[PDB]
RNA sequence: GUUCGCGAAGCUUCGUGGACAUUUGGUCAAUUUGAAACAAUACAGAGAUGAUCAGCAGUUCCCCUGCAUAAGGAUGAACCGUUUUACAAAGAGAUUU
RNA sequence: GUAUGUCUAAAUGCUCUUAUUUACUAACAAAAU
């Protein structure tokens, strides 16, 4: 398990994660994927969670998208992921409460 | 100048169990306490160690100081022994351990650790309420042969307080009879085997 | 040959100041107390230290508790002071567990 | 003239009166064991016996600290007075 | 603490099997775990130029790649791998795959080896 | 070697005897972070909470004020007033930085003003100086609500603003009210033309935000 | 008139007075006292508990025996001594203030250490450098369970929490930043205001959403960053320029 | 290393105190870059002759 | 409360003068706001030199582990960039007084 | 000797597959009769 992320999503350390989720309620929605279909949520702590998790990924992106090589493609591909985050970013801001 | 108090075991124990679980505001400097003693556990060990209760002892009471903290304990007292009753009881306890031996087919012996590694070690006060604390080491004796050492022989402090015999309660120096000391000789003829 | 000037043994200077008091104690009691303030300390420092995944067994067998990073363990490599004192601890108690366990039923 | 005698042994008492005071002072630093006025007002200064277990010196934390040259008085530094070779 | 340490601390109740289904369970939805191009330190056998910047990127020079399992296998039961790099200079995926029937790789859209 | 605490005789007491702890290197001044001394009073023995140190011994210097009040050593005022009062007649900037501060300091300076308060010669001529500068109901028509109600309850919850200048007392009894009245800057129940102008100029820009 | 008012307080009894600390991290470091080994949570909680000063406010232990700091438990409305507490339980009235007046630069009305530079969020315990009696609030959002209200009643019930609390100097809601400024007469009266309602509910028992206030997180009460719009500023420099006066006229 | 360091040092002193400089400390690490290649050359046994070098 | 004396009622009880003992503890007050770190996600990613790699130092208003004046930390951290004047002498041509 | 750095506002149970590993790390060391 060289290199850090064998070690982070070795057995035990998600036994431990497992067992804080259980009691206490110590999520980590960084290390989770966000879910592709909302209304699937009906707790309110978690979407607002999975909202911030969306927001800093935009930021992310937003970060590195003005580099100086701009002719290159990924930037542009990057856009396209932009628009994309942003779109989940709004969806995620339903109106049902 | 005058004297430390000698206070009640009882507030030691109190101030024990307070620090266990302790994570609150209240006791920041009992951590920084519990932390510099670092520096002086290896002395208490030592302490602790030679205070070991020997095979002709039950339980042995002992002094202590500890920190008003909770951080460390620190047993005060320096055991002294009459050296030859010393030796008489070391011989007498070794015959026992002999007989002992001869007896039993299979003698138990501990299994260590003696405590599981999950299981934190009881406190002590489980175990002030229990029963008489099980008979230790000591040979049976007979009127005729081990007349005089019999009545102290197996004691904590080998020789009483309050008597001729040793200069007092500080137990420093001692003086005995004859008969006593032929007693004492008769029975060390294990340990102190000299030519 | 020893100390001609030093009188002043350790427990003395302790008993001059306020911050301790004296009772007195059974034997295997002390042994628990010190069994206990020792593991106490040990977690202490160690939790001071930030590396809170090395976890200490009652026992004094420290082990960690997830297999650590590599700044992780770099953080946390303790060294010849505080194994050697985990070491006298885990021996301390293995003679007062013995004690404890004889006072009990158990042996 | 080569200083006078008692000029001599007065100068090395000052100094090692002084020397052995700061070596002293260190002494007690180290960690390891072996009356005033303000004012017109009168003032008992005291010490008092911190616990034995908590750090001594709760002050100090091995700060870095930059200090000022404060060298206001002008040092003088005064002198005298083929480069192709050189 | 220490690299070559014995035992790693359990808590006083983990039912070894459990733990695992429990893992299980939680690894759909985990990030790491569940994806692909898992990453690889690799030094370059081809010895080849990046086809963007023409960087000379030479022989044994070390990267920190990506390794990807290619589906279509060559032949039946020996895996074949996708090795993702960068140019130093331009930061073009370059990659190459390892067909086996050679003993030696090809090159997969990245650069040419020369 | 160290130099003496400079402690005020308001800070200290009124006692012709007191009784301290010095503490060396007890705690880092509060300006300079820096290790010192600290000395802890507890003035009269049984009156409560002790009165420690919270500077070094150089940075009062430097400020010239006591080393528990923070205040002027001569006038006893805060540093800021102080320097302010001289600057009427420049101020210290302390560097609020980690290592700088520390710096600031150990430099001796008497940073400023500290020097004229130290003088009799100097702090005299200030003063001097500055002696001869010196020689329901709403409500309508800037001061403080504290005031208000001080007057409110001389005249027997009071909601001000201030970007309206709209005061609505609600004393809630029709008691109070009807004393209020008798016992007596416009005051209505629930140039007076430019007055009137203002007030609804008021109540606009309140209403465009 | 809280000594005639009661003697009693006991505002959270010593059987339920709070739970150590919230999970964040997955291990618990006892030397610190904080979760460890991760940092997943926005951490502020609304309290539990309040002060509803007029009826706890009391004669303490402290009273008779002449203590000069109030009881931040108090303020914060969880002083499970009560009678018995050292400490002072009211609202620091103006006799108080002038007693402590000497010490109020060093330390606050809580009797600990005012700062030489402020924390970079202006969270707690203001500076002894400069003095304020003004306080920025602000996750009125979130003190309010995110409620479509009117600013105007915001306002409004910023006013009642505050007054209530300490004699007021001046009070401004703003919609664009979403905040509160508050002004205080007394520098202690506004420390200890921002004791109170630091991480408190805004709501009230008649709103809809009152056994929810909990779930929320609460007010957040700092330090106020002064005004930069001219006004103000210069209503501000004729206060200093009084204060100055004063100072000279007491010198002479 | 540490020797070899020493050793530098001196060198640069020697410089330093045999002749005037107007921004020496250029000149500094030139006197180093030679001294380093005479050891070179010693070591390989070349004569370091340089035409230049006073 | 102990008590050693005086004065009243029936050695017992009240009323008194003394002697004995005499100022603890806090640099701290219990949850967010007076400052712990790892971890995690994302993104890149490894000293010279063409490449691969060892070790040693050095500067610092950076530290960590280490009992350490061992040793170890990415070659432990940042150093790889900016870089125009103590600036004069000689010759030639041009506009202004 | 399992490097490193920046980046962070305050669906539920179910079972079935194994005589393995898309395994990762290379700082460590390098010869014949
Ligand atoms: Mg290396
Ligand atoms: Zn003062
Ligand atoms: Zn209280």
């Amino acid at each position: 398990m060289s290199r850090n992320v064998d070690k982070a999503n070795s057995v035990l350390v998600r036994f431990q994660e497992q067992q804080a989720e259980s009691a206490g309620g110590y999520k980590d929605y960084s290390r989770y994927q966000r879910p592709r279909n909302v209304s699937k949520v009906k707790s309110i702590k978690e979407a607002n969670e999975w909202k911030r998790q969306v927001s800093k990924e935009i930021k992310q992106k937003s970060t590195r998208i003005y580099d100086p090589s701009l002719n290159e493609m990924q930037i542009a591909e990057l856009n396209d992921e932009l628009n994309n985050l942003f779109k989940e970013w709004k969806r995620w801001q339903w109106h049902i409460d | 100048y005058t004297p430390k108090a000698e206070m009640p075991p009882e507030h030691l124990r109190k101030i024990i169990n307070t620090h266990s679980d302790m994570a609150s505001k209240m006791y920041n400097t009992d951590k920084k306490a519990f932390l510099g003693a670092l520096k002086y556990l290896p002395h208490a060990i030592l302490k602790l160690l030679e205070n070991m209760p020997h095979p002709w002892e039950q339980a042995k009471e002992v002094k202590v100081l500890y920190h008003t903290s909770g951080a460390i304990t620190f047993v005060n007292e320096t055991p002294r022994v009459i050296e030859p009753v010393y030796t008489a009881q070391w011989s007498a306890t070794w015959i026992a351990m002999r007989r002992e031996k001869r007896d039993r087919t299979h003698f138990k012996r501990m299994r260590f650790p003696p405590f599981d590694d999950d299981e934190p070690p009881l406190s002590y006060e489980q175990h002030i309420e229990n029963i008489e604390p099980l008979d230790p080491i000591n040979l049976p004796l007979d009127s005729q042969d081990d007349e005089y050492v019999k009545d102290w022989l197996y004691d904590s402090r080998p020789l009483e307080e309050d008597s001729k015999k040793v200069n007092g309660t500080s137990y420093k120096k001692w003086s005995f009879d004859l008969p006593e000391m032929s007693n004492l000789y008769r029975l060390s003829t294990p340990l102190r085997d000299e030519v | 040959l020893p100390t001609n000037h030093n009188k002043t043994k350790l427990l003395k200077s302790l008993k001059n100041t306020k911050y301790f008091q004296q009772t007195t104690i059974d034997w295997v009691e002390a042994g628990l107390q010190l069994c206990r303030q020792g593991h106490n300390m040990l977690n202490l420092l160690i939790h001071r230290k930030g590396l809170t995944y090395l976890h200490l067994d009652y026992n004094f067998n420290l082990k960690p508790t997830k297999t650590l990073t590599t700044k992780e363990r770099k953080k946390s490599r303790l060294g010849n002071s505080f194994h050697l004192m985990r070491e006298l601890l885990k021996m301390m108690k293995l003679i007062v567990d013995t004690h404890v366990q004889f006072r009990l039923g158990n042996v | 003239p080569l200083p006078t005698k008692a000029e001599i042994q007065e100068c090395t008492a000052r100094t090692k009166s002084y020397i052995q005071r700061l070596v002293n002072a260190k002494l007690a630093n180290s960690n390891n064991r072996a009356l005033l006025l303000n004012n017109s007002h009168h003032i008992e200064v005291v010490s008092k016996q911190m616990d034995p277990l908590l750090p001594r010196f709760v002050g100090k934390k091995a700060r870095k600290v930059v200090a000022p040259t404060e060298n206001d008085e002008v040092v003088p530094v005064l002198h005298m007075d083929d480069p192709n070779e050189w | 603490s220490e690299r070559k340490a014995i035992n790693k601390y359990y808590p006083p109740d983990y039912n070894p099997l459990e733990a695992e289904k429990l893992s299980r369970k939680m690894a759909k939805k985990l990030k790491t775990m569940n994806k692909s191009h898992a990453s690889i330190r690799l030094m370059t056998p081809f010895s080849m130029r990046c086809l963007e910047c023409n960087e000379y990127i030479p022989k044994s020079r070390k990267f920190n790649g990506k390794k990807e399992l290619l589906k279509e296998k060559y032949l039946d039961s020996i895996k074949i791998y996708r090795l993702t790099i960068s140019c130093p200079r331009c930061a073009n995926s370059i990659a190459f795959r390892t067909d086996p029937g050679n003993s030696d790789y090809v090159m997969e859209v990245g650069g040419v080896r020369n | 070697n160290e130099p003496p605490p400079n402690i005020c005789e308001q800070c200290l007491g009124d006692e012709a005897n007191i009784r301290m702890t010095k503490i060396p290197q007890g705690s880092e001044c509060k300006i300079c972070t820096l290790p010192f001394t600290l000395y802890h009073f507890k003035t009269s023995k049984r009156s409560n909470n002790i009165i420690k140190t919270l500077i070094c011994v150089r940075c009062a210097t430097q400020r010239n004020i006591c080393q528990c009040c923070m205040l002027d050593s001569r006038w006893h005022i805060p540093i800021q007033l102080r320097d302010h009062l001289i600057s009427l007649v420049v101020m210290t900037e302390e560097a609020k930085n980690d290592m700088m501060k520390r710096f600031l300091s150990l430099k001796n300076v008497k940073l400023g003003g500290a020097q004229i308060t130290s003088d009799p010669s100097e702090a005299d001529n200030i003063v001097d100086k500055l002696k001869n500068i010196l020689l329901s109901f709403f409500l309508y028509n800037s001061i403080p609500e504290w005031k208000i109600t001080d007057t409110v309850s001389q005249l027997l919850s009071l909601i001000v603003n201030h970007k309206a200048k709209c005061g609505g007392l609600r004393f809630q009894s029709s008691e109070l009210g009807e004393r209020f009245v008798s016992k007596i800057f416009i005051i209505p129940w629930s140039t007076a033309e430019n007055i009137k102008l203002s007030l609804s100029l008021n109540k606009l820009i309140q209403l465009e935000l | 008139s809280w000594r005639d008012k009661s003697a009693k307080v006991q505002v959270k009894e010593s059987e339920l007075p709070s739970s150590i600390p919230a999970q964040t991290g997955l291990t618990f470091n006892i030397w610190y006292n904080k979760w460890s080994q991760g940092f997943a949570g926005n951490t502020r909680f609304v309290s539990p508990f309040a002060l509803q000063p007029q009826l706890h406010s009391g004669k303490t232990r402290g009273d008779n025996d002449g203590q000069l700091f109030f009881c931040l438990f108090f303020a914060k409305g969880m002083c499970c001594l009560g009678p018995k507490c050292e400490y002072l339980h009211h609202i620091p009235d103006e006799e108080d203030i002038g007693k402590l007046a000497l010490r109020t630069e060093a330390l606050d009305c809580f009797g600990r250490e005012k700062f030489a530079d402020y924390r970079e969020d202006m969270g707690g315990i203001g500076s002894f450098r400069k003095k304020n009696k003004t306080l920025y609030v602000g996750g009125i959002d979130g003190a309010l369970n995110s409620k479509h209200l009117k600013p105007a009643q915001i306002e409004s019930r910023i006013r009642f929490v505050f007054s209530r609390l300490g004699d007021i100097d001046r009070i401004r809601y703003v919609e664009s930043k979403n905040c509160g400024f508050v002004k205080f007469k007394y520098q202690a009266n506004a420390e200890f205001a921002k004791e109170a309602m630091s991480n408190q509910t805004l709501l009230l028992p008649s709103d809809k959403e009152w056994d929810d206030r909990r779930e929320g997180t609460g007010l957040l009460v700092k330090w106020a960053n002064e005004d930069p719009d001219p006004a103000a500023q210069k209503r501000l420099q004729e206060e200093l320029k009084l204060e100055s006066l004063n100072m000279m006229v007491h010198l002479i | 290393a540490y020797y070899d360091l020493e050793l530098r040092n001196s060198v640069m002193d020697d410089i330093l105190e045999m002749m005037p400089e107007s921004i020496r400390q250029k000149k500094a690490r030139t006197i180093l870059q030679h001294l380093s290649e005479a050891w070179r050359c010693w070591k390989a046994n070349i004569p370091w002759d340089v035409p230049g070098m006073p």
